DNA sequence: TCGGAAGAGATTCAGAG
RNA sequence: UCCGCGGCGCG
DNA sequence: CTCTGAATCTCTTCCGACGCGCCGCGA
């Protein structure tokens, strides 16, 4: 039915009606002894009508309706991307699902996503009915419904009770590779944005400029056991495309670590000796030494011995205050040399990989979380920022460009004297411009990259 | 000098380049084309008159009677625009046409008339464009996008062998009419020439050539060049042009002047050609092999027998040569085949043709075009003739004629719209020349080749369709019956015309729904250009080459503004200065160069002419004499940039900004940032939402004034004067004495659109921005609109921004916001939603609006009146009833045992059920307006009668207040005329105003003026009473509504929405960001003076996106407010105004060689104080797009502001109280809210409705459906071993009509069992496959 | 309509155990055919099935 | 010749836009082909299980 | 039932064999105007055929 | 009531008889 | 409680 | 000089991401 009492007829009904009409017409022309050519015309029309019914548009001009569109025959209900096979048999719409705009949450552990309270209430409303009747607070489904729609805070207590171990699935369209769907143990936040852990967000190929994400809740207990054992993000550390880890930091985390490990030739408190990394942290936080200052520190490390024991060693090493601070979080078993250099993205990647090979899964997970926290905090304290004076323009550039244009004029006038073909003139001009551009780039990099300071 | 109004907030320009041409009226194309469509025209060139004359008159032969057209006129639109928008009726006016019917006598001459009848036909209703350039269709605003399509004419095109792939090149030339069939001509890998009609088939070209009245020998004589040979006994002569020798190899000795000389086996070169030319050779003697291998040009006859031995296109058979030579026909004619210059292609076509004669080709063409029917000579002839040469079935419009001739280099510019024989043969010759290589194919993507078709052309096309349908109806009526006893009023049926025009305006792909987020968005949508639509192009078939930029886009189409995604390239925006040539080609202004001095005259060019000349780059520096400083001035010409001397330059760009549209032009510092990010920012700027309170942007572009005034939202001073009165909603202005027309009241009034639903649910509000007694000037802005302040565009807001990573809350473009922003309602926005309630006369009893609702608490009903309508002003929340409506449920018979079961249960199982309208879930707000519309003959309830009473009272008070104001103006004019002389001011003062108007102070023209205004007063009171009577009948009259509905009620709900984490905000340079945290104001970083930062952005995005310009913007912001802060303090200390005056003069002088040059010495001190009051909040800075502020000027401005010269400052972290070691960039930035609020997207469904056929859950937020587990996600699950969750996803959660019930039961019971049945969609598939006639069934049950 | 594209006598009742003629209204006669018409006292699900 | 810090003239900017719209159209088209290819590969290899 | 159509043509009573109900229709020159109105339970409702 | 690739059918050319 | 078609819009 | 097979040419058919959001319209 439609507004105003009208009805939308499915095109199949119209095709059926046309075929019925033609059949009735042919039978009437037969039973009243029509002439030959008339019944031949009627039966040819009937055959054409059957062709339209099954596969309209398969031959000749397609049938069309008042909208001047071709009617969808039975065959069109199975062919094509709108067909029954692709649309419904695969790719079903599903109950117990929601969608929301995502958002960074840095305070989350690795395996827990921040889920808005309203969505949680809506999704788990059946479970809430169940537990509310089970605990005897509500007697009938009507009572449960009216209670939950009034949000009597006891419903909020029940809701906090239900989800405590109940993993949910997060999905980002398009699900390019299987990492696109992952399992998380929810945490309840007021607001309306789903909060992710940035590390896995890097794996999602997602960003935060307004990307939406969909959440599904498993129903059965076998299903949630599967979600926990297989899909939980604490398991998907290694990509399937290659052995290297997928959980790798980027942006502020890497910037913070890089700043934390970079040393300078002269800084506050250079050359002093620290009896332990804790004292390095103290001297930094008390403000008597800057992170970049180089210092000797007593440090203990461990190695997996031939038997499998973490045999200890302790020694004095030259390092930086920042490097000692970072080392303090490193779990037992990794060698100190891993830290004692300017840490880039690739260095952190290989550090995570070597952690995962040397030690088990869980120390690597804890190491990842600690890395994320410390990197963010020290990046914030760093206060790195970009200013217009930073993009220094190498003053050589004007000279180099004048040289290049002089050569361009020279080759152009050489062509003006007819000494060369135009194509080779073009080639020469292109070559000299490329050479000049490379020279300018080298000058810019040389001027920017290094600077002089007093010792 | 500045107008007095503009003295408020004189924005500081920085542009160095002067401006020689003001930006044109931005909407001009739409308004002027529609005017051209509707306005009267005696010449019948365009619009209604042209359309009518293109069909009329109409003549009947057996009827011996004629229908002919006198004139057309457009009636009055019965409803005003706001009434149309309120009541939902299309804004239209009646089309009236004067028509005459003629009958002649039944004797020669047929022209002897005997009777004439004339009357006016109401042949249709037509929409009118509103003053803002938008149409009003039903209840909606709609604006027609001007299309850009391939021009009619002829084009020449080649593919780089892609089709055949052997490496050759193939050519085709195509002719496109304005309407009618399309012909194209094509070569072949076998070099045959083929012709095709509407791309039907592929046929040799000779078919048409003989279909045209030409025989084979005529064809050869026309297309090819002929050579003559003579035979005498067995000696052979040929007649030669020496140049004809060029190209061949002299394998045999060749004779001239009686001497024979050839280097055998060698190619004839220019020395040989010159030798023969100086020899002046005419006829030479050649061997038999030379004439061998030559084609027979024509038939040859032997008179000794009356026999023919030579045919057309035949090779030279030596036997035939001997026979004809002995017969006596010693002369022979042959063609010439230069392997490069004179390809034998036509001859090969003549060989391969199946046809033999004109009628054979005609019937073959007919059977090609009309398969499945027996050919007939008349049928084929009629088909061909009417197809190409019936000026009504086919027509190259005049633009088609111009392009056709100009591509064929013919002198003529005009001609008949139908083709001809010479046209076809000429285009074929041109294609042959192209195949020879003495030419070049055409470039269709070139902008001198595509054409802009505006609304007028589409409107007249649809109206012509209506006219031809009506013409067929009229000729049918003429044929069927008599001619005397009827009037053409019945003969013409308006239905086809109205059907066609309404179908165009409602349905058509180019009649797209308008967007109204902000005035800029409305402007850019009106101006937008689309390549799609009727006769256009499809997103699937659009290759890269049409999308890509073409070098003649410069100055005509903005390259930046294109939308992103699959539509890219196919949608564009007019550049700011571009205007349409009468032929629809784009046109750009330029400045004439005259011997090194720019004349400053303006000339308009199209892509062809621009390509022909040399035009200088805009940024070229000049002296005051007009001579360029540099001799080697850089310029562009013929699609390439280079350097040229001062004298070679022909034209100069008008202004720097002429390459970009308005949308890009608004962005400051555009010259400093990448194109991708600039594009994204330009597009995003359209989506901005108007805030609760407008704010100026500090770093603007000057364009804001023009855009704000040109859009329709702001009320502009149409007549200068002094503002007499202002309130929240009305403006009354006294027109000055000189400006007012004689007999006018001298007072004008404006009424502001106080609150209404925008087309995207945003608010639309107009706020006055003047005060009593302030002078106002022609073109001043009296009332601001949405996102407008003092007549400047005010999309965004000014925020204090620090660039610094902060604890990951700004990770990956995330934005962190200080709570102070929320507390000040800086980004709070007002939204309006409209809800409709429909009461129907349904079967099983009618459905009525009422407050008598079953099974509901009375407290909710108390919010409603006794009629069942909420009182305006009541707050309402999700799930509550706004209006009560009730549906009968039919009989609902209960057996007596069920009757007693119901009785013990209660009042349940009622035959009457609630249907009342309910608040959408999660929405809450306040109820601002209620509307009712009801069918005639039904009683008006309490709510209906009360609102009708209030509305009629409103109309009465409005009309009476208009009367009072205008009569006060009239009597003020009485005073002004009477004081002029012969005064009796006190003697009149004792008398009441009626005496003043009645009495005569003199006997002269003054008394004539008094009598004139008294008659004016009588006329205005009579028109006022007539207007109020019409208004009252118009209010009291019922409405048509729709079938089946008795009465509709609409209620208006308004909601205030607030910035919240998950909301998306973005800055003009295109750096989107989701707000991810609000912060207690204490925690935000704060500078040395203790004022906190407001918004913290991640810096890491800047180098990788290359949005360097935005950083510069930030710096300028820190400078701008700097001055503001200082001047604010300088005001707060309440010092002498002269000191701040000199300071302001310094601040304006600060620029170097800036065009501004404003001086305060002419300003009186109260004006200076007003200026300071507006400048207290910062000094707005104007930076043109490509002549913007330089870094040196920025530094100087900062230095005058006492801020750090680098723009970086020290900063303290509030959360610990320590100091960041690095300096940080803190400044001011302009930010927008992007209308993607989180509460519009968050959605969740536990369970709900289910679809009918597939039994799957519904889709979409509105239906409260669930998300779609697409096939990619299914593959993702398959990649894991997670079988069980997949099975649960498919069977139980989605499609099992019983399994999900079992699951719901077990979950409620607390048992997480599962039972997978069968997906019902599988049974659906089985039934459809079986219905197809294919047996499919399960096995092993 | 009888014998039409939606003829209830063929495809079964539009409503659960509701005879087109109104002869029977409840499950007490579940699985019987009305005499005035060939519709069957059954569930609406049969409408989905029968061809 | 001018870098991003100094202003680009209108000519440099205009010629630069070519690459920008080329890249945007490039990615717009590439997405469809990539998705289609993935659908194919999945269909061919979906039977294989250890 | 509505006695005249929107054009003011006069109306005649007809049986809809496809739906077994009376309806009203209008004619001009004896041909059907292509307008009809039907009874939908106490509310005559009208439109194109 | 639009270009590209693959497959099938038809037509043409070369080799063999 | 609903089959869409067209259109913009964001991923 | 003719017949058959193979090769080439012509014509027809298939394909050319996943996901959400609003608006209009619907003989
Ligand atoms: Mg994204
Ligand atoms: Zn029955």
């Amino acid at each position: 039915p439609l507004d105003g009492g009208r009805f939308a007829t499915s095109d199949l009904n119209d095709l059926y009606r046309r075929v019925i009409n033609r059949n009735n017409r042919l039978k009437r022309l037969l039973d009243l002894a029509a002439p030959d050519i008339i019944v031949r015309n009627e039966k040819r029309m009937l055959q054409e009508a059957v062709d339209a019914l099954l596969d309209n548009g398969r031959r000749g001009r397609a049938i069309t309706g008042s909208n001047k569109r071709p009617l969808k025959s039975l065959a069109d209900m199975i062919k094509g991307k709108q067909g029954r096979f692709r649309q419904n048999l695969l790719g079903k719409r599903v109950d117990y699902s929601g969608r929301s705009v995502i958002t960074v949450g840095p305070y989350l552990r690795l395996h827990q996503c921040g889920l808005p309270k309203k969505m949680a209430l809506e999704l788990f409303k059946p479970f809430i009915y169940g537990k509310l009747e089970l605990r005897g607070l509500a007697t009938t489904i009507k009572a449960a419904k009216k209670m939950v729609e009034r949000e009597e805070a006891v419903v909020w207590d029940i809701l906090d009770e239900v989800i405590r171990e109940h993993p949910v699935l997060l999905n980002r369209a398009p699900t390019l590779h299987r990492l696109g769907i992952q399992a998380f143990e929810p945490v309840l936040i007021e607001g309306k944005a789903i909060q992710l852990h940035p590390l896995v967000c890097a794996a999602y190929n997602a960003d935060f400029d307004g990307d939406q994400m969909a959440v599904h809740v498993p129903l059965t207990l076998e299903a949630q056991l599967e979600a926990r054992a297989l899909m939980m993000s604490t398991n998907n550390i290694l990509s399937p495309a290659n052995g290297e880890p997928i959980i790798v930091p980027s942006q502020d985390v890497v910037l913070g670590l890089y700043y934390m490990t970079r040393d300078c030739v002269n800084a506050k408190g250079e050359g002093m000796v620290l009896t332990g990394p804790k004292e390095a942290e103290r001297l930094y936080r008390s403000g008597l030494a800057s992170l970049h200052a180089r210092v000797k520190v007593r440090i203990t490390e461990y190695e997996k011995d031939a038997n499998g024991e973490l045999v200890a060693k302790t020694s004095l090493k030259d390092t930086t205050v920042g490097r000692a601070i970072l080392w303090m979080i490193v779990p037992k078993g990794l060698p100190y040399s891993i830290v004692n250099q300017a840490l880039g993205k690739k260095a952190i990647s290989k550090m995570l990989n070597t952690c995962y090979r040397i030690l088990g899964l869980k120390p690597t997970v804890i190491f990842a979380d600690q890395i994320m926290y410390t990197g963010f905090a020290y990046a914030a304290r760093s206060g790195a920022s970009v200013g217009i004076d930073d993009m220094v323009i190498p003053e050589k550039k004007h000279e180099i460009i004048s040289e290049a244009e002089a050569e361009v004029a020279e080759i152009q006038e050489q062509f003006q004297s007819g000494l060369v073909t135009a194509g080779e003139r073009y080639n020469k001009v292109i070559d000299i411009w490329a050479a000049a551009n490379d020279r300018v780039s080298k000058a810019m990099m040389d001027n920017l990259q290094t600077e002089t300071v007093i010792n | 000098v500045y107008s007095y109004t503009e003295k408020k907030r004189i924005r500081k320009d920085f542009g160095k380049r002067p401006q020689v041409l003001d930006v044109p009226y931005l909407l001009s194309i739409q308004l002027d084309s529609f005017q051209k469509f509707i306005e009267q025209d005696p010449e019948g060139q365009y619009g209604l008159e042209a359309a009518f004359r293109s069909v009329f008159p109409i003549q009947s032969y057996s009827g011996n009677s004629e229908l002919q057209y006198v004139s057309y006129r457009l009636g009055e639109p019965v409803f005003d625009v706001q009434e149309c928008q309120i009541r939902g009726v299309t804004y239209s006016a009646p089309l009236r046409v004067k028509l005459r019917l003629v009958i002649y006598e039944r004797e020669a001459p047929e022209g002897t008339v005997k009777d004439i009848k004339e009357q006016e036909v109401y042949m249709g209703e037509i929409p009118l464009m509103t003053d803002n350039g938008t149409f009003v269709i039903n209840g909606t605003e709609r604006v027609i996008v001007s299309q850009l399509h391939r021009s009619p004419g002829v084009f020449f095109d080649s593919d780089k062998g892609k089709t055949h792939s052997s490496g050759k090149v193939l050519y085709n030339a195509r002719i496109i009419p304005y309407r009618g069939s399309w012909l194209d001509f094509e070569f072949d890998p076998k070099d045959n020439l083929f012709v095709r009609i509407d791309r039907r088939r592929k046929l040799p070209a000779t078919i048409i050539l003989r279909a045209l009245n030409y025989t084979t020998e005529q064809i050869l004589d026309l297309f090819f060049e002929k050579v003559i040979f003579e035979i005498r006994d067995n000696k052979l002569q040929m007649e030669l042009v020496p140049e004809r020798l060029r190209g061949e190899t002299a394998s045999f000795d060749i004779e001239a002047n009686g001497k024979v000389y050839v280097e055998k086996g060698r190619r004839i070169t220019a020395r040989h050609i010159r030798q023969l030319e100086k020899d002046d050779v005419k006829l030479i003697e050649v061997p038999v092999e030379y004439i061998a291998g030559k084609v027979v040009a024509k038939d040859y006859i032997d008179e000794s027998t009356g026999e023919l031995i030579c045919a057309a296109n035949m090779e030279l058979s030596l036997d035939l040569l001997a026979k004809l030579s002995q017969s006596g026909h010693k002369r022979i004619e042959t063609l010439f085949t230069n392997d490069l210059d004179h390809g034998p292609y036509i001859s090969e076509t003549l060989r391969v043709d199946p046809t033999n004669d004109r009628l054979s080709a005609l019937v073959e063409i007919y059977r090609m075009m009309r398969p499945g029917e027996p050919p007939t000579r008349e049928a084929a002839e009629s088909l061909f003739e009417n197809l190409f040469f019936s000026e009504d079935r086919y027509d190259l419009s005049a633009v088609g004629r111009m392009k056709f001739n100009r591509s064929l280099l013919r002198e003529e510019i005009e001609g008949s719209g139908i083709l001809s024989k010479d046209d076809i043969i000429d285009v074929m010759k041109k294609l042959i020349d192209i195949r020879n290589g003495k030419g070049e194919v055409d470039d269709i993507d070139h902008l001198g080749n595509r054409r802009i078709r505006s609304v007028g052309e589409m409107a007249e096309n649809q109206f012509r369709v209506g006219l031809v349908r009506v013409e067929r109806a009229v000729k049918e009526r003429l044929s069927l019956g008599d001619l005397d006893t009827l009037m053409p009023q019945d003969m013409i049926n308006a239905k086809p015309i109205s059907a066609a025009v309404k179908e165009f305006f409602g349905s058509s792909q180019l009649s797209q729904f308008m967007d109204q987020n902000n005035p800029l968005s409305e402007i850019t949508h009106k101006r937008r250009i689309s390549a799609l639509g009727p006769g256009g192009l499809t997103r699937e078939r659009a290759g890269f080459e049409v999308r890509d930029v073409h070098p003649t886009h410069y100055g005509r189409v903005c390259p930046i503004e294109t939308p992103e995604g699959p539509n890219i390239g196919l949608i564009n925006s007019l550049s700011v200065y571009a205007q349409t040539n009468e032929y629809g080609f784009l046109e750009t202004p330029y400045r004439k160069v005259t011997d090194g001095v720019v004349t400053d005259e303006i000339h308009y060019l199209s892509a062809i002419e621009e390509g022909n000349y040399v035009i200088a780059q805009a940024n070229s520096n000049l002296d005051e004499e007009g001579h360029f400083v540099e001799d080697l001035v850089t310029c562009r010409s013929k699609g390439e940039s280079s350097l040229f001397s001062r004298d070679q330059v022909d034209y100069m760009d008008v202004s720097t900004q002429q390459v970009v549209s308005v949308g890009a032009s608004l962005i400051p510092f555009l010259e400093h940032d990448d194109a991708n990010r600039a594009l994204m920012g330009a597009n995003m700027q359209r989506q901005a939402v108007p805030t609760l309170r407008a704010d100026k942007p500090l770093v603007g572009t000057g364009m804001e004034r023009a855009v704000a005034v040109d859009s329709g939202v702001t009320a502009v001073a149409k007549r200068g004067g002094v503002v007499q009165y202002v309130d929240a909603s009305r403006i009354v202005i006294k027109v000055n004495e000189d400006e007012m027309y004689p007999g006018e009241a001298g007072i004008d009034i404006y009424n502001l659109t106080k609150y209404t639903r925008s087309n995207q649910n945003t608010c639309i509000n107009q706020m006055p921005c003047v005060s009593l007694g302030e002078p106002v000037e022609r073109g001043d802005v009296l009332a601001d609109g949405p996102s407008t302040d003092l007549g400047e565009l005010a999309l965004g807001q000014n925020m204090r921004v620090a660039f610094m990573p902060w604890n990951g809350y700004n990770f990956e473009d995330s934005i962190l916001v200080s709570e102070r922003v929320v507390q000040e309602d800086r980004f709070t926005t007002i939204h309006i939603q409209e809800l409709a309630c429909v009461s129907r006369d349904t079967k099983l009893g009618p459905e009525e609006i009422t407050a008598d609702i079953p099974n509901v608490g009375e407290a909710a009903l108390s919010k409603l009146d006794e009629s069942g309508i909420v009182y305006i002003g009541a707050e309402v929340t999700g799930g509550d009833i706004l209006v009560g409506k009730v549906t009968p449920k039919g009989e609902t018979q209960l057996t007596p045992e069920e009757k007693l079961l119901r009785a013990i249960f209660g009042e349940k199982a009622s035959d009457v059920k609630d249907s009342s309208l309910r608040v959408p879930n999660g929405v809450s707000g306040t109820v601002i307006d209620v509307q009712v519309f009801t069918r005639d003959g039904v009683e008006k309830d309490k709510r209906a009668l009360e609102i009708e009473e209030m509305q009629l009272k409103q109309a009465k008070k409005d009309l009476s207040e208009e009367l009072q104001i205008l009569e006060a103006g009239l009597f003020s004019r009485i005073r002004a005329v009477l004081v002029a002389g012969g005064v009796e001011a006190e003697k009149l003062d004792k008398l009441p105003r009626d005496r003043w108007l009645e009495l005569g102070l003199t006997d002269e023209e003054k008394q004539n003026q008094l009598e004139q205004l008294a008659e004016q007063y009588d006329e205005l009171k009579h028109e006022f009473e007539k207007k109020l009577e019409a208004k009252r009948r118009k209010i009291t009259q019922g409405d048509d509504l729709a079938p089946g509905v008795l009465k509709i009620v609409k209620v208006y709900l308004a909601v205030k929405r607030r910035i919240q984490p998950g909301d998306k905000m973005a800055g003009r340079h295109g750096n989107k960001g989701v707000i991810s945290k609000i912060n207690p104001i204490e925690d935000m970083p704060y500078d040395e003076n203790g004022t906190p930062v407001d918004i913290v952005l991640n810096p890491l995005g800047v180098p990788s996106r290359m949005n360097i310009g935005q950083i510069l913007e930030t710096h300028l912001g820190m400078a701008a407010k700097g001055i503001g802060d200082k001047i604010n303090a300088m005001l707060k200390q309440q010092q002498e105004v002269a000191k701040l005056r000199e300071f302001i003069q310094r601040a304006y002088d600060l620029g170097a060689d800036v065009r501004q040059k404003v001086d305060l010495s002419t300003f009186s001190d109260e004006e200076v104080m007003r200026l300071a009051e507006n400048l207290r909040k910062g000094m707005p800075i104007a930076t043109p797009v490509f002549d913007g502020a330089k870094e040196a000027e920025i530094k100087e401005l900062l230095k005058l502001g006492d801020l750090p010269t680098s723009g970086q400052i020290r900063l303290y972290d509030g959360r610990t109280g320590e100091q960041f070691e690095r300096p940080v960039t803190v400044g001011y930035m302009y930010m927008l809210k992007l209308n993607h609020l989180v509460d519009d997207k968050m959605h969740a469904r536990s369970t709900g409705s289910y679809s009918l056929v597939t039994q799957q859950p519904l889709g979409g937020k509105a239906q409260f459906g669930g998300q779609r587990f697409g096939e990619m996600e299914v593959w993702a699950l398959e990649a894991y071993g997670a079988a069980y969750t997949l099975q649960e996803m498919l069977t139980v959660k989605s499609d099992d009509v019983n399994g999900r019930t079992k699951m719901y039961k077990n979950i409620v019971d607390g048992n997480h069992q599962m039972e997978p049945g069968m997906p019902e969609s599988f049974n659906v598939l089985l039934k459809e496959i079986r219905s197809l006639g294919i047996n499919i069934e399960l096995e092993d049950e | 309509e009888r014998d039409g594209l939606f003829c209830a006598r063929i495809f079964g009742p539009v409503k659960d155990y509701e005879c087109l003629c109104g002869k029977y209204k409840r499950l007490k006669h579940r699985g019987v055919i009305c005499e005035k018409c060939g519709v069957e006292v059954t569930q609406t699900k049969v409408r989905r099935e029968r061809m | 010749t001018a870098n991003f810090r100094e202003g680009l003239n209108v000519l440099q900017y205009f010629i630069s836009t070519h690459g920008a719209r080329k890249g945007l159209a490039d990615t717009a088209l590439k997405t469809a082909n990539s998705g289609y290819l993935t659908r194919r590969l999945v269909d061919v290899a979906q039977d294989l299980v250890v | 039932a509505p006695q005249q159509d929107p054009e003011g043509n006069k109306t005649m009573v007809r049986f809809s064999r496809k739906t077994k109900q009376q309806y009203v229709s209008s004619e001009k020159d004896g041909k059907a105007t292509g307008w009809s109105a039907f009874y939908v339970d106490g509310k005559w409702v009208e439109g194109k055929k």
